[PDB]
């Protein structure tokens, strides 16, 4: 159904420019906001940029601000990221993330496969207590995370997102707004939190949900991800 | 010199007679328009004219007391420096918005070939304030530059209460106002002639409804043009001679007095325009009439 | 300001929806809405052709987009849904001229009653009516042998096509109780006439100009 | 056609006639009791302070 | 023929006699010992703007925050009532819509009108856009009301004097309810969704069994067309608004009219009617551009909701009774609290 295919990755000399593209199919691309998210080879996910539906608002991370440019062509349903003066720290796998925003919506619910690009302070920081957790199928696993600032807003929404990235697969949304189970996710995963400390509980765990679990904040806009809690065995 | 019969007896009583109706009409129009939705540029222009008319009616009594003679010299200098400037600002705002209504009606009816301008849009609201502040920008100096102290308390002249820079700036702003009015008048005449020509070629007649529509539209357009002409054209053909008279000292006392009387009468007509507007402009507005019927009854 | 990022993006989505709604309303306001009515087999099908519930016919003529709504076959209480057509630009009422010699209650009398009900109801006080007197070719043949006195006994004129047609048109126009505020555009059509669309265009042009005058506070 | 419709109407009337009806006083008392029981939980009946009002 | 008519008249007389025997007292003479609710002052808090034509229907969501409305401009708008944000805007194939329904789960929305088709749109599509999921056809009259029972079944009333319980997945009428001699103008579902009352243009309301499929009860008393109907929150009573100036409260168990809410100053018709959470207040929309809140136990006009410039067409109360939405022909929805 929904499909996001990235292209334009490869080898880039330092200081060069490359143009990443993300072709969208199976959904109304014009009505969705689109994010570009980086993942370093072993350093976990990192948000890069975002363009709103209709290109109303455009944002970049402080690392890529002034160097990266995100755009979208709705008639051809494509998402574009032009990167100039690429540095050695930009070597990562890039994902285009579909994300819609309305009351009760489920943003960040679909992630593209991503392309590998190899180059020759006041924001909320999300921390994860455990990096690797040895687990056995059939048990209950609790992944915990903490935030510098409380993610609960005046409207009652706690903007926390739990993603799962399986080995060799793009990250998959599990929980949105700290309590809501994403579509297609089994009832094993449950989200809870007290505003600043959060837990994700998995019951009757199998081998199909083994991977790295990421926590993302959406309260303060400069979206930050946790270090990632890897599940083994 | 002076006769004390016009400037102190006839002018104040006529201004009182026009004010006692204008303030009430503007108040009721503003009360009704508070619930009128601003779905079109015509309604926005009508509301702006309502505001300008209300301020004009509010500033009428200051003049009335200033030229009546009962008020103190401080009231007279306040009228010269503040009340009169606000009155002129409201008058020219109303004139510009009359021109805007004429252009909007021309756009809606004639469908001109230059429709790509799209003046009749939400941006007209901004244009509305872009109208107001413009005349403010043409009259804000006229209030702060009237700082010269009165030489004598027996009589006060507006020209004698302004500096050389202030006098020059007012002599230029009064000319700018007259030029703006004449541009608006030419545009209004052209647009309304085009609208009448479109209406005449609109219907094939030979029907009671068609004849009624044509007669009503022609009567409304003729009333608008006639009231605009009568209320404003004499004032704007007599203003330049009078401002030349009070900016040049070689025009003698008799002609200066005659020009002062003519300016006062023509400004009184332009004042009576505030009473003539609601019957001609606001009454024909369908939402305004509907809300008036719903609320008053 | 006092809004989360998701709330801000939802507000942006709402603003985009508002812009789309305004564009759609502007596009629809320039469309000419016609309500097609008739007593039955009065030529409404032929009019629709040459130009289970509601039927919509869309056609562009002389840079004007016309939406014609046929309510035939509804077979319910008209008063419960006629108010939905309050804002239509005009009502195209089709009457079969040959129906004067037919009965269901005479067909012509039923057509006149329906025309009176449509014209004089509280929802179409100012809505203009384009009266299409169809089947004039068959009416000319019928009037040669069948006198008009069958439908209107008071008709004292000669049994001729022109006089009978004029009498029928005058009788239909006499059903308007608000002749000052409403206009009836009577037209004669027989079969596959290309001038019917032109007559409709002229009538709706007059109606549109009158509506523009009313909206501008000039009428 | 008419006979079948009349028979159906007669059958419907017979079915509706034999239903068990309670006294109007008892039904009114039950209605008033429900209103009294749920009055304390009716935001429209008793205005809600702005702290608990989501439309402020 | 004549014998059947005589038998029907005898049965009607027996029904009337039983009703009169069961009418020992009246609700008005019973509720004299309770204090009046006073002057209800519901101020308007939210004004929903964006409909450009007359709004004909509106239904609250079970979350008491999402609110769907239908307008004659061919638009079905889903509002976030708390923030006045437009969550969704659905273009309709037919712009002549008279009814709209919001599914209790919130995953689906319904609409219908002069096209004689009930269109059901999925709001939780994977593609992210609202698409039409079903087009229930078979009614030969205009769709006047529709109400979801679940995500798969819906009861719709039509102008062909019949109602229909449908199966959305199959698209066929699971059950047909016939017996009204006039066009059915409104529907109301019982809290248990086992019965529903439908008022028609024959000045009559009918209590129908959803599962069994026959007319359980018939209620009369209105002098003109019944345009609105609403169950009492208890589920043992319902209120009907008619083209006359009277609302009428009927009791299911008593099978009789309880009270009549009317005033001499009111002469226009009634378009919408609803109860508060406790049912003490009865909110009715009128053609006189105003809404009237009556004391359902004392028939006193508790208050008036004024502020609509045209006829109030639709009225709804949230499941938590927090606010009342009124949609009028002036192309605006107003929330009152
Ligand atoms: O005592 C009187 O009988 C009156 O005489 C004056 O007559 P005049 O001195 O000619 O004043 P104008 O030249 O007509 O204008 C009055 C003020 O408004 C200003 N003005 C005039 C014309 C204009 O177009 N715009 C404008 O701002 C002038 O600079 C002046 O300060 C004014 O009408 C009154 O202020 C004063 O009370």
């Amino acid at each position: 159904d929904v499909q996001l295919v990235e292209s334009g990755g490869g080898l880039v000399q330092p200081g060069g420019s490359r143009k990443l593209s993300c072709s969208a199919s199976g959904f109304a691309f014009s009505s969705f906001g689109m994010h570009w998210v980086r993942q370093a080879p072993e350093k976990g996910l990192e948000w890069v940029a975002y363009i709103s539906s209709g290109s109303g608002t455009i944002y970049y991370a402080d690392t890529v601000k002034g160097r990266f440019t995100i755009s979208r062509d709705d008639p051809k349903n494509t998402l574009f990221l032009q990167m100039t003066s690429l540095r050695s720290e930009d070597t990562a796998m890039y994902y285009c993330v579909r994300s819609i925003y309305y009351y009760g919506s489920s943003p960040f619910d679909f992630w593209g496969q991503g392309t590998t690009l190899t180059v020759s302070g006041s924001d909320i920081v999300m921390t994860q207590a455990t990096s690797s957790v040895p687990v056995t199928p059939g048990e209950s696993v609790s992944i915990s995370c903490r935030s510098s600032k409380s993610l609960l807003h005046s409207n009652g929404n706690t903007y926390l997102y739990w993603f799962l990235q399986r080995p060799g697969q793009s990250p998959q949304l599990l929980i949105y707004r700290m309590s809501n189970l994403a579509s297609g996710v089994p009832d094993r995963f449950s989200g809870s939190g007290s505003g600043t400390a959060f837990t994700l509980t998995i019951s009757r765990l199998e081998a199909e949900d083994v991977g790295v679990y990421y926590c993302m904040q959406h309260l303060e806009y400069p979206l930050t991800f946790g270090a990632g809690t890897k599940l083994e065995l | 010199s002076q006769n004390l019969l016009i400037t102190q007896q006839i002018i104040p009583v006529l201004y009182c007679m026009v004010f006692i109706a204008g303030i009430l009409l503007n108040g009721v129009s503003g009360w009704i328009f508070f619930y009128v939705p601003s779905s079109k540029s015509f309604i926005i222009y009508l509301k702006n004219i309502v505001i300008a008319d209300f301020v004009m009616s509010l500033t009428f009594p200051f003049k009335i007391l200033g030229d009546s003679g009962l008020g103190p010299w401080q009231l007279n200098v306040f009228v010269c420096r503040v009340s009169a400037v606000l009155f002129y600002v409201n008058m020219y705002v109303s004139i510009v918005f009359f021109g805007l209504i004429s252009f909007d009606r021309y756009y809606k009816i004639v469908k001109p070939l230059w429709t790509s301008f799209i003046q009749s849009v939400s941006y007209s609201k901004l244009l509305s304030v872009i109208v107001w502040m413009l005349m403010l920008l043409l009259a804000v100096p006229n209030i702060i530059l009237t700082n010269q102290s009165v030489r004598e308390v027996t009589q006060i002249k507006c020209i004698e209460l302004k500096s050389e820079l202030g006098r020059k700036w007012h002599k230029a702003s009064n000319y700018i106002f007259v030029a703006i009015f004449w541009i608006v008048f030419l545009l209004l005449i052209v647009f309304y002639t085009a609208i009448t020509k479109k209406i005449f070629k609109s219907h094939l007649k030979s029907s009671r409804n068609s004849t009624s529509v044509k007669k009503k539209s022609s009567r409304n357009i003729f009333s608008i043009v006639f009231v605009f002409f009568v209320c404003f054209v004499p004032y704007h053909i007599a203003r330049i001679p009078y401002t030349k008279s009070q900016t040049e000292a070689h025009y003698s006392c008799q002609s200066k007095e005659i020009l002062r009387y003519m300016k006062e009468f023509t400004l009184l007509l332009s004042a009576a325009n505030v009473c003539l507007d609601p019957i001609i402009y606001f009454f024909l507005c369908q939402p305004f009439r509907e809300i008036l019927c719903k609320k008053l009854h | 300001c006092t809004l989360s990022a998701e709330d801000k993006a939802a507000v942006e989505r709402s603003k985009m929806i508002d812009r789309n709604l305004r564009e759609d309303g502007e596009k629809a306001a320039r469309e000419v809405k016609l309500l097609l009515l008739g007593a039955g087999e009065s030529g409404k099908s032929t009019i629709v052709k040459q130009m289970t519930g509601i039927v919509e016919t869309h056609f562009t003529f002389k840079d004007l987009h016309f939406k014609m709504f046929d309510v035939g076959g509804q077979r319910s209480e008209r008063k419960k849904w006629i108010h939905c057509f309050e804002g239509v630009t005009a009502i195209i009422f089709c009457v079969a001229l040959s129906d004067y010699d037919l009965v269901l209650m005479n067909r012509m009398h039923e057509s006149m009653k329906l025309f009176d009900s449509i014209c004089n109801n509280k929802w179409f006080t100012d809505t203009s009516i384009i009266l299409f007197l169809n089947k004039k070719d068959l009416f000319e043949e019928k009037i040669k042998k069948s006198p008009l006195t069958i439908c209107y006994p008071e008709y004292a004129g000669s049994n001729t096509y022109e006089e009978a047609a004029a009498y029928i048109q005058c009788q239909f126009e006499d059903l308007n109780k608000r002749k000052d505020t409403k206009e009836i555009y009577t037209h004669f059509t027989c079969a596959t006439d290309t001038k019917n669309v032109q007559f409709v265009f002229d009538a709706v042009t007059d109606v549109i100009i009158k509506n523009n005058l009313k909206d501008c506070g000039l009428f | 056609a008419s006979i079948a419709q009349a028979r159906k109407l007669v059958e419907q009337l017979k079915m509706e006639a034999n239903i068990d009806r309670i006294k109007v006083s008892k039904a009114a008392a039950d209605l008033m009791a429900y209103c009294e029981a749920h009055a304390k939980e009716d935001p429209l009946l008793t205005p809600v302070p702005a702290s608990e009002n989501p439309f402020r | 023929l004549d014998q059947l008519r005589q038998e029907a008249e005898q049965l009607k007389n027996q029904i009337r006699d039983a009703r009169k025997a069961c009418a020992d007292a009246t609700l008005s003479q019973i509720t004299n010992n309770i204090d009046p609710v006073g002057r209800i002052q519901m101020r308007t808090r939210r004004t929903l703007r964006g409909h450009l034509a007359k709004i004909y229907a509106m239904h609250w969501g079970t979350d008491s925050r999402l609110l769907v409305s239908a307008s004659q401009d061919g638009k079905l708008i889903i509002w976030d009532s708390y923030t006045t944000n437009k969550v969704h805007a659905i273009p309709l194939r037919s712009s002549w819509v008279m009814t709209c329904a919001y599914a209790p789960s919130g995953n689906y929305v319904a609409c219908g009108g002069l096209d004689n088709i009930c269109s059901i749109y999925n709001l939780k599509t994977r593609e992210g856009n609202v698409r039409v999921s079903r087009e229930l056809a078979g009614h030969t009259g205009y769709l006047s009301c529709c109400r979801f029972l679940d995500d798969n079944q819906i009861v719709t009333s039509s102008g062909d004097t019949t109602c229909a319980l449908w199966d959305i997945e199959t698209g066929q009428q699971t059950t047909t309810f016939t017996g009204h001699t006039g066009d059915v103008m409104s529907l109301s579902l019982a809290p248990d969704t086992r019965l529903f009352v439908s008022g028609a243009c024959d000045a009559s309301a009918k209590l129908w069994d959803v599962r069994e499929g026959m007319c359980r009860q018939t209620f009369t008393g209105h002098e003109s067309d019944i345009n609105a109907i609403c169950f009492f929150p208890n589920g043992n009573a319902f209120a009907t608004g008619s083209d006359d100036a009277t609302c009428r409260l009927f009791d299911l168990r008593a099978d009789q009219e309880l009270m009549t809410y009317s005033h001499d100053n009111i002469i226009c018709g009634i378009t919408s009617v609803s109860f508060s959470k406790s049912g003490r207040l009865l909110l009715a929309g009128y053609d006189d551009f105003n809404c009237n809140v009556w004391d359902a136990l004392k028939a006193d006009r508790a208050g008036v909701l004024a502020g609509h410039d045209n006829r109030v067409s639709c009225l709804g109360v949230t499941d938590d009774g927090m606010a009342v939405a009124t949609g009028s022909w002036d192309s605006f929805l107003k929330i009152w609290n």
